[PDB]
RNA sequence: AAUUACCGAAUCUUUGAACGCAAACGGCGCAUGGGAGAAGCUCGUGUCAUCCCCGUGCAUGCCAUAUUCUCAGUGUCGAA
RNA sequence: CACGAGUUGUUCGGAAACUGAGCACAACGUUAUAUCGUUUUGUUAGGAAAGUGAAGGUGUGUCGGCGG
RNA sequence: CAGACCUGAGUGUGGCAGGACUACCCGCCGAACUUAAGCAUAUUACUCAGCGGAGGAAAAGAAAACAACCGUGAUUCUCUCAGUGAGCGGCGAGCGAAGAGGGAACGAACUCGUUGCCGAAUCGGGUCUUACAAGGCCUUGAGUUGUGGCACAAAUAUCAU
């Protein structure tokens, strides 16, 4: 017989295959190339967003009410090529989520916003 | 052949050698859970006249019921109305105990098929049944002409509906002919046969 | 007050852009039946309560 | 471990408690050099195997398709009676010349007459330690009982 | 009796005496029940109604 | 018009349905802006049919990765280890029910006693 | 007729123990090995107050019999504790007050 | 490439028996595949730490099963 | 009333991530039936619920010291 | 020592159970208003409410059945038996069937255990045949603490050739 130093039994560790990897269950294809339309959906156009182009270097849009300051940050780089250094989001109270997005000094929110098309 | 021997063996259950064994399992059985898996029959020679089979998809269980009499679940024993409704210890359970006992298992392992059960042993507090399940879905099972009735859908939960060996002797279909006339094909069933007005088209 | 669960403040969002009046050109379809917004809430009268 | 606690206690009440004759028989079993000897007998006699057999009846048919007409015995090579329905026929018919039976079967029931059949038809019988050295000589994992009709010449006197 | 394997204590239980000081206030008694339970202040069966 | 015939895309190769996914997709986004700041009603009825378009692309690409998934794992060493996803639908109780193969199971003796005294066709004069 | 307030309080519910502010159990230390042969001195490190009781509390402090730490008893404080006393408990504890013996 | 009707091929967000763990939290994990990566490194190309995104597996119970998987028992043996 | 707008966080509040009066999943038991009971007086369950790992043996890399 | 068996665990792999629906059907649980010109037995009622469980039907069903005849012949259902010169009932209020007869339906019958004779001839799992074949080959994996075959009144061997 063995020898126990513990007044109470405990399940020994036996030894437990790890289980293998299954084929994939979900057969759709996903494209890699559009996430980022998902992520922006579309700049605003009010005053008060006009006005930030111009003095705070920012652009607005309405955003995936789901997406991350980090992902609206990659999908800004993916669609526009420019670099924003900041990303302050709020989810508006009709339900969607807004992003204000400042450029890096070296981009132009106005030209940037003039490729765009919002003008 | 062998079967003689033990079953004439279990015909004698008040002998000596027979209490002793029954007195040491009876110990055993009250040190364990209320279901206990088996890999084998207490009883072989009663689980196969049952239909149990020492194939792949058949399971045997022990099951245990309390013993005594139902007390009537009332708030401090009040009862309201009339006082033959009074009643709260000495009334009994219109079920056995064998039908409970499979009910019991059948509830708690939905994947299995209960297909019958037996007495075992029994002390002064529980009685014990063993309850042979079939799984439905192994191949064995599927494929064996003599047991795949069970896989079919409208055997699901038949212990529930109270159409085992058990069940049966409770609903009092051991008895046919003019000592069960008011319980064919069920009691509910002769009650809407006798108590439906019946409207002729022409009468 | 500040505080509510997000999916508190999303159906309070979707109530808010429920309340809009009819759309005028709706009046004007071939077989029309709808005149205003039977649904049509006001904060003051009836209470969501979420 | 509640199953280790129980199985070491069922070994104690059964030595407390009164055991009846018919249960306390298979407490007093062969000793161990006739039980060595027995169980060697029945592993020299042991039943084929499922590939030995299979060979045996493909040499048969083998032999049946080259000469249709002649007739083949598919009778098998003297061994010993195993299974409690084949062991226990031998013993009610009389061809049991002895009879081996365990001692720590579970159901006791299954076993528990052979000893007094065994007497009733003169059989000569022994009770031995193991089912599973039984299951060994006989190539399973257990053996409740094995019976011997028969052997060769040179196995007459140690039978 | 009680087996002499049983242990006991040499002495007597301290804070002896405190049941000989006069509560003199119910609201002493408030705070001595306030660590104990909710059982006090007592209403006689006498003034209550005979269906409780 | 923006319009992408389902013809043109069946025969279209995996890459070349996922550069014109993107493309659609860019310029779904572009009408996108459009709406927001104004535009021509001749732009914006461009929407609906580019919208289907892209459905068209992704309605191609998951028939072909459907139908070749399951060529894969028709495999009869494979099979066994086939998505749920892409096994036969039908119902619960008929997954789970006995097929006829297994519920036309006879014994021995019941095919013998088929085959001794089978059901015959006779008529009376 | 309605319960009566003695059969109510079997129910508990709000006539149960206001136990939050108690220290815990107050017992001797396990009747172990060491009790049953020799003894163990322990040392008291304070006398505390529990609500409710009556009775002073002391904490005692032992080390382990088996393993490389310390117990922490808390008992019933006898008439006469105080803080640094060695307490003695087991078969060969000397008589003296706040010792524990086998009677 | 009209539009209707029908149906075999598809899509099918958050959820709910709801089942990785929670929940007036659109929250947080353990594995395993990816994706994006302006720091660092290499020759803007590659690669890429922390961070971030995505797919799959992971509730409990039961049955079967193990190229015959890993173990426990002063249970019964048998060999040291 | 109609139309158009507004709520920007590494540090503020919550969560991630504490315990409290307490709750009750598992587990076990009970009940004809779980939609019942136990579940903090250090604390689940007759109760095998630890997958975490100190010193070591085996390879890689970063080092201090000797000899050649 | 090992090792085996028994009993019990961990993990991998392949599956199932969970909820909804619930008119009808099956198993439990189960009242009272009401009626008796009051009321307790009784009646409403083996009902409503409550908890479980199925199917396109369910349940029942191949005699330990009726009958007492010149006999009938699984079950279910219909008329009828019959509101009954049956019976039950503070024999009060009320309650209350069964066999036979005319019919509907019906190719309606089968399986196991046991017994006797056989004894792995069986089952899963790989693999091949266009095949997860009711097939061949292999396999200790299960199984002799017994899978399966043949015969038992609709019967009068099996077992080759
Ligand atoms: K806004
Ligand atoms: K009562
Ligand atoms: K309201
Ligand atoms: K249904
Ligand atoms: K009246
Ligand atoms: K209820
Ligand atoms: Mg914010
Ligand atoms: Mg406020
Ligand atoms: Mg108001
Ligand atoms: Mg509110
Ligand atoms: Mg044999
Ligand atoms: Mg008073
Ligand atoms: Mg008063
Ligand atoms: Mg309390
Ligand atoms: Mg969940
Ligand atoms: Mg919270
Ligand atoms: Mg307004
Ligand atoms: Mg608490
Ligand atoms: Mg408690
Ligand atoms: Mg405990
Ligand atoms: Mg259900
Ligand atoms: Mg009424
Ligand atoms: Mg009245
Ligand atoms: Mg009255
Ligand atoms: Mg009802
Ligand atoms: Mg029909
Ligand atoms: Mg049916
Ligand atoms: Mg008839
Ligand atoms: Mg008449
Ligand atoms: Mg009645
Ligand atoms: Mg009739
Ligand atoms: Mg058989
Ligand atoms: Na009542
Ligand atoms: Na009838
Ligand atoms: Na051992
Ligand atoms: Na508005």
């Amino acid at each position: 017989r063995k020898s126990y130093t513990r007044p109470q039994f405990r399940r020994p560790h036996t030894y437990r295959k790890p289980a293998m990897a299954k084929p994939s269950n979900r057969v759709t294809v996903e494209s890699k190339d559009i996430a980022a339309f998902n992520v922006i959906r579309y700049p605003l156009t009010t005053d008060k967003a006009m006005k930030k182009i111009e003095e705070n270097n920012t652009l607005t849009f309405i955003v995936d009410s789901r997406a991350n300051k980090t992902e609206i940050k990659k999908a800004m780089r993916k669609l526009y090529q420019v670099k924003a250094v900041k990303v302050n989001t709020l989810i508006r109270p009709d339900g969607l989520k807004k992003a204000y997005i400042r450029l890096s000094a070296a981009h132009d929110a106005l030209d940037t916003a003039n490729k765009i098309g919002l003008v | 052949g062998a079967f003689m021997y033990l079953n004439e063996l279990w015909k004698k259950k008040s002998s000596d050698v027979m209490r002793f064994i029954q007195r040491i399992r009876s110990w055993e059985f009250r040190h364990q859970h209320t279901v206990v898996r088996l890999r084998r029959p207490t009883r072989p020679e009663k689980a196969r006249m049952l239909g149990y089979k020492t194939k792949q998809g058949f399971c045997v269980f022990r099951v245990r019921v309390r013993r005594g009499g139902r007390k009537r679940p009332v708030h401090k024993g009040i009862t309201y109305g009339k006082p033959k409704t009074s009643g709260v210890l000495g009334m009994k359970l219109n079920k056995n105990n064998q039908a409970v006992a499979e009910q019991r298992l059948g509830k708690r392992f939905g994947n299995l098929r209960v297909l019958n059960s037996y007495w075992v042993n029994m002390d002064s507090t529980f009685k014990w049944y063993e309850v042979i399940a079939v799984d439905p879905m192994c191949k064995t099972i599927r494929r064996d002409p003599r047991i795949n009735w069970i896989v079919n859908s409208v055997h699901k939960h038949r212990e529930q509906r109270g159409l085992t060996s058990a069940g049966r002797k409770h609903r009092g279909l051991r008895h046919k002919g003019h000592k069960a006339s008011k319980l064919r094909p069920s009691y509910r069933a002769a009650w809407r046969r006798n108590n439906r007005i019946v409207f002729l088209r022409k009468r | 007050g500040r505080f509510k669960p997000l999916a508190v403040k999303k159906k309070y969002a979707k109530k808010m852009n429920q309340n809009k009046p009819v759309p005028y050109w709706i009046r004007l379809r071939t077989g029309n039946r709808i005149k205003w917004n039977e649904k049509r809430r006001h904060w003051r009268r009836t209470k969501l309560n979420y | 471990p509640t199953f280790v606690t129980m199985q070491r206690k069922k070994r104690v009440l059964q030595r407390r408690l009164k055991v009846p004759p018919a249960l306390n028989q298979f407490t007093k079993v062969l000793d161990r050099a006739s039980r060595n000897e027995a169980l060697k007998l029945i592993k020299k006699y042991a039943p084929e195997t499922r590939k030995a057999r299979r060979e045996r009846l493909q040499k048969v048919a083998e032999e049946k398709k080259k000469d249709p007409k002649k007739t083949v015995s598919t009778k098998a090579p003297l061994a010993v009676v195993t299974g409690l329905q084949e062991v226990t026929r031998a013993i009610e018919k009389k061809q049991a010349r002895m009879v081996v039976i365990a001692n720590n079967v579970d159901p006791v029931e299954l076993v528990l007459w052979m000893p007094n059949l065994c007497r009733a038809n003169k059989i000569p019988y022994a009770i031995v330690k193991d089912m599973a050295r039984l299951g060994d000589a006989i190539g399973r994992k257990t053996a409740t009982c094995v019976a011997l009709t028969d052997v060769n010449a040179e196995d007459e006197a140690t039978l | 009796s009680v087996p002499s394997t049983s242990r006991a204590m040499i002495g007597i239980i301290s804070g002896g005496g405190r049941i000989e000081k006069p509560v003199l206030k119910a609201g002493n008694s408030f705070y001595r029940f306030r660590g104990k339970r909710n059982c006090w202040p007592k209403v006689r069966g006498v003034a209550r109604n005979p269906v409780e | 018009s923006h319009h992408m015939k389902i013809k043109d895309l069946r025969e279209k190769s995996k890459d070349d349905l996922l550069k014109t996914l993107t493309e659609y997709k860019k310029e779904l986004s572009q009408l996108r802006v459009v709406q927001q700041t104004g535009g021509a009603e001749t732009r914006l009825g461009r929407i609906r049919p580019i919208r289907k378009s892209i459905a068209r692309i992704l309605t191609v690409l998951n028939q072909n990765e459907r139908s070749n998934l399951k060529m894969f794992y028709a495999d009869r060493k494979l099979r066994c280890k086939t998505p749920k996803v892409l096994r036969t639908k039908l119902t619960h109780r008929r997954r789970l029910a006995l097929k006829e193969n297994e519920k036309n199971r006879k014994t021995s003796r019941q095919m013998r006693q088929a085959h001794k005294f089978p059901k015959r066709v006779y008529a009376v004069k | 007729g309605k319960t009566v307030l003695s059969c109510r309080k079997g129910n508990g519910s709000v006539y149960q123990v206001h136990g939050h502010k108690r220290l815990g159990p107050a017992k001797l230390r396990i009747l172990d090995y060491a009790e049953r042969h020799g003894y163990m001195r322990g040392v008291v490190k304070s006398i505390e107050h529990e609500a409710g009781r009556g009775a002073a509390l002391a904490r005692v402090e032992f080390r382990h019999p088996y393993k490389f730490r310390r117990v922490k008893e808390l008992m019933v404080a006898p008439e006469g504790m105080f803080t640094g006393q060695s307490v003695f408990c087991g078969q060969k504890a000397p008589l003296a007050i706040g010792n524990v013996l086998p009677l």
